[PDB]
């Protein structure tokens, strides 16, 4: 027997234990030590299932998120579902499932960071292009949400207003190989990477690790926060077997990107919260950065199943980090064909604010130090 | 048979 809220976390614990030790912890007696912050976790559960912290439009709107310790890669809270009036043990943990499109939140890790990393761009002020543009190799247009084109704009503003044209084109200038490599270093992969992926975590498999889940996004954005170091998500700290033996799990890092890249990305993403999209996640007293996401429906879907004139979406996403914690939010309905309307779209950002409020208040919120090889200028940062 | 789960503080939270 076990608590209501812990269901999702234990499921991953069991999965991780037998991946590293090869023992289903239900068929073998062993004491296992985890990274779950109980208070934080109960607080997470409280944001989902009350009227205290977030105003929901209805009882079946889903939220799914994962919170990581940026310094070691320890998942401290996870919750893939809200309101579960059918308690069957260890259900489908949506928080690690990848079968939903993370849309624009893929831009930072797939497009601009690698672009900067491999020195395709020199500054957060480099002028990039939002003009009529086509997916390379095809006569298919890359539309923006507003169907318009902002023209000549800076990289920073491009990320902020979240324009699809400069995003896609930037994937083309990085190269598809380089990008697949960069995503791997951030723990994300596709069987096959395509230009569509510059604005979508939409994959062909999702049989395993392919695509993006709140797990893999939290793990990726933590690298932005700590200066470019990816840690594999961890749930377990130590195992003690019946036979007295003990295996401790030390979580080691890998260089995902240069510290200057990690910084430049952070700096731009700061403006997302302040001047642009995720203002519903803005905290005046907390040094944080993020990217919003609003996926869309397919051509088939638009005509046959979705019937409205309004701004609608199957998924709304947020992916923010502070100096200490990384958190990635997914929102939507179990059946994708139920669209997100008006107020439903703010939930992702509001959820993050609420949970980030809790973890940060008390300890002094430290900002990011501008590191060797970068200097400050106007609204932007430049290299050397 | 019987397994015990402990949070980040090391306090028991689940028995499986
Ligand atoms: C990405 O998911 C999506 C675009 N990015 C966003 C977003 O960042 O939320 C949007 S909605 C956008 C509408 N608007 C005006 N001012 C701020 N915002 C939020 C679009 C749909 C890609 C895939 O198109
Ligand atoms: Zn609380
Ligand atoms: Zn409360
Ligand atoms: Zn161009
Ligand atoms: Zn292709």
């Amino acid at each position: 027997n076990y608590p209501a809220y812990m269901d999702n976390y234990l499921k991953e614990v069991i999965n991780q234990v037998e991946e590293e030790t090869g023992y289903n912890l239900l068929t073998t007696g062993m004491d296992v030590y985890t990274n779950v912050d109980q208070e934080a976790q109960k607080h997470l559960w409280d944001i989902y299932n009350t009227d205290e912290y977030v105003a929901y439009p209805d009882d079946e709107l889903q939220v799914a998120s994962t919170i990581v310790d940026v310094s070691n890669g320890k998942v401290i809270a996870q919750l893939g579902a809200r309101h579960q009036s059918s308690n069957v043990s260890f259900g489908i943990n949506q928080a690690v499932e990848t079968n939903r499109d993370w849309g624009s939140t893929m831009k930072p890790i797939t497009d601009y960071a690698p672009a900067l990393e491999y020195g395709v761009y020199d500054s957060t002020a480099t002028i990039v292009h939002d003009e009529p543009y086509n997916y390379p190799g095809t006569n298919t247009p890359v539309y923006n949400w507003d169907r318009g084109y902002f023209g000549n704009i800076t990289l920073q503003y491009a990320l902020q207003q979240s324009r699809n044209v400069p995003a896609v084109e930037t994937l083309n200038k990085v190269g598809l190989n380089r990008a697949k490599t960069f995503l791997n270093g951030l723990g994300i992969d596709y069987p096959s990477i395509h230009y569509s992926n510059a604005i979508s975590s939409n994959t062909t498999e999702s049989d395993k690790k392919y695509g993006a889940s709140s797990e893999k996004m939290a793990a990726a954005y933590a690298a932005f926060a700590n200066g470019g170091t990816y840690y594999k998500p961890m749930y377990i700290h130590k195992v003690v077997f019946s036979d007295g033996s003990e295996k401790e799990f030390s979580n080691v890092g890998t260089r995902a990107m240069k510290e200057t890249t990690a910084y430049m990305m952070t700096d731009m993403m700061k403006t997302v919260l302040s001047y642009g999209t995720g203002q519903n996640a803005y905290l005046a007293w907390l040094p944080q950065a993020g990217k919003t996401g609003t996926s869309n429906y397919t051509d088939e879907e638009i005509e046959n199943h979705i019937k409205t004139s309004q701004f609608v979406a199957p998924d709304e996403l947020f992916a923010g980090y502070t100096r200490k914690y990384s958190m990635a939010v997914w929102t939507g309905y179990s059946n994708r064909l139920t669209p997100l309307v008006g107020n439903g779209l703010t939930v992702a950002a509001k959820v993050y604010r609420s949970m980030m409020t809790y973890l940060s208040e008390g300890s002094n919120p430290e900002d990011w130090n501008i590191p060797e090889g970068l200097y400050r200028n106007g609204e932007f940062v430049f290299k050397n | 048979t019987s397994s015990k789960i402990y949070d980040n503080k090391n306090q028991l939270i689940a028995d499986l």
